[PDB]
């Protein structure tokens, strides 16, 4: 499976 | 306004309130890019965030 990159950004 | 569609590779389900549920085959019409790793796109009308490397590449 792939992982998913980190998040800090949203709309 | 020509469409800008994908095809999700690998399902993923959300783990934050703005993203989508992806489902192997869904089809996502793309908006943009927000960080990287990070596109929004509209599925089943819904407009949420997913993971680029979630996507099927074109390859023939």
């Amino acid at each position: 499976r792939p992982v998913p990159m980190k998040r800090h950004i949203f709309r | 306004r020509r469409r800008r569609r994908c095809q999700v590779a690998f399902s993923y389900l959300p783990q934050n309130d703005d993203e989508l549920e992806l489902k192997v085959g869904d089809i996502i019409e793309v908006v943009g890019e927000v960080e990287e790793g990070w596109w929004e796109g509209v599925l089943n009308g819904k407009t949420g965030m997913f993971p680029s490397n979630f996507i099927k590449e074109l390859s023939g």
